[PDB]
């Protein structure tokens, strides 16, 4: 199977830069060029360049020849992009994608969310949502994810949701922290009998949290 | 960087209905070197059509491509739920290679209210000095909705973020999250919080309180 694996989430301050890496697997990684594109939120995709890991040979957008910088080790197969002097506008998804025949783009990486920021990382305070003490067979719960940055956060449930019963809402930034929340539908019987726990991951701060739906007391 | 003008930006579409969408270049480009992605929120892209009109493995055969010099369009013979999605096109005719600014097809559907849940703030969050009071409206269509938050009666403007989801894969709703955050202080200075949705799908507001009273 052919993997191409994107390094993770970082937060990098105004005037730094940042390396990612794009670890590819289960192919020829020196027969095949590697596109590295940027993705703002809500935009379509931007290309950056391309690194020829044959005879280390890249092209650049002439927008990103100064600021960009691809690479690649052969001794690991992993291509790497170098962004320097970054502003809040380098804030993006960024993904590796493998060129195959006639310059289409096969497999994707996952993307890398990088993040251009004076703020701080932080990890998040997450909150059972119960509800109040005032039940129809079906009965919404959820989890408040506060105070975090960068992006991304992940939430999975342990839960007995039902059909179309998970909704996990996109972050929203309000003064240098997120806040996010998410909702599962389950069936009254089963909670607060059986345990429900909303389980949220923030890799920029290597943090996660396991919160269980205890009913109000 | 050739620029690529994708019409419509957006669109909905009903079940088995047929849809087209263009991508028009201000410079001819190569139909071996024209191609089509479909992206959907929070994924990466996926390789859809190839060469203008070649299906990658695993599309399914209801879409098809056509087009050369300028003019591209891709074609959904029968729109199917797993379709709603954005479309982009890409050429590579020339470097820097250029994509399209997309087409979001969605998926219309029957009407649907709001089923509204509002919950107190946790006691966890009010020990950080601060409290959210929060209220999900979930699984309605369409996506216009406006949200009004009432504190003992007034209406409360300050301090609410909403979120909405896309269209749930499976009965492409809409789904919205809204957050009332208050410092601990001013929280504690009033009795009830409601949360009152409008939506087309009732004349009377859609609504769910808590009073501090009663929990
Ligand atoms: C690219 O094209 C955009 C749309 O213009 C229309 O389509 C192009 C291909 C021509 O046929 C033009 O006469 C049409 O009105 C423009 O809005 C845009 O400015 C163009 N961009 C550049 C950089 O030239
Ligand atoms: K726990």
């Amino acid at each position: 199977e052919v993997k191409l694996e994107e390094s993770g989430p970082e937060l990098v301050k105004p005037g730094a830069s940042m390396k990612m890496s794009c670890k590819a697997s289960g192919y020829t990684f020196t027969s095949y060029i590697i596109h590295w594109l940027k993705q703002k939120p809500g935009q379509g995709l931007e290309w950056i360049g391309y690194i020829n890991p044959y005879n280390d040979g890249s092209k650049y957008n002439e927008k990103f020849k100064g600021k960009a910088t691809l690479t690649s080790d052969k001794s690991s197969s992993t291509a790497y992009m170098e962004l320097s002097s970054l502003a809040s506008e380098d804030s993006a998804v960024y993904y590796c994608t493998r060129n195959y025949g006639s310059d289409s783009l096969d497999y994707w990486g996952q993307g890398t969310t990088l993040t251009v920021s004076s703020a701080k990382t932080t990890p998040p305070s997450v909150y059972p949502l119960a509800p109040g003490s005032a039940t129809n067979s079906m009965v919404t719960l959820g989890c408040l994810v506060k105070g975090y940055f960068p992006e991304p956060v992940t939430v999975t449930w342990n839960s007995g949701s039902l059909s179309s019963g998970v909704h996990t809402f996109p972050a929203v930034l309000q003064s240098d922290l997120y806040t996010l929340s998410s909702s599962v539908t389950v069936p009254s019987s089963t909670w607060p009998s059986e345990t429900v726990t909303c389980n949220v991951a923030h890799p920029a701060s290597s943090t996660k949290v396991d919160k269980k739906i205890v009913p109000r007391d | 960087d050739i620029v690529l003008t994708q019409t419509p930006a957006i669109m909905s579409a009903s079940l088995g209905e047929r849809v087209t969408m263009t991508c028009t270049a201000n410079s001819s480009v190569s139909s071996n070197y024209f191609h089509w992605y479909q992206q959907k929120p929070g994924s990466s892209p996926k390789l859809w059509i190839y060469s203008t009109s070649n299906l990658a493995s695993g599309v399914p055969t209801r879409f098809s491509g056509s087009g050369s010099g300028t003019s591209y369009s891709l074609t959904l013979s029968s729109m199917e739920a797993e379709d709603a999605a954005t479309y982009y096109c890409h050429q590579y005719h020339r470097s820097p290679p250029t994509f399209g600014s997309g087409t979001k097809l969605k998926m219309k559907r029957a009407d649907a209210a709001p089923t509204v849940s509002i919950f107190p703030p946790s006691s966890e969050q009010l020990t950080s000095g601060g409290a959210s009071v929060v209220c999900f409206l979930n699984n309605f269509y369409p996506k216009d909705i406006n949200v009004k938050w009432k504190i003992d009666g007034s209406e409360r403007q300050n301090g609410v973020l909403n979120s909405w989801t896309d269209q749930d894969s499976k009965d492409s709703t809409y789904s919205m999250s809204s957050t009332l955050t208050l410092t601990k202080d001013e929280y504690e200075r009033h009795n009830s919080y409601t949360c009152e949705a409008t939506h087309k799908t009732s004349t009377s507001p859609i609504v769910k309180s808590f009073n501090r009273n009663e929990c």
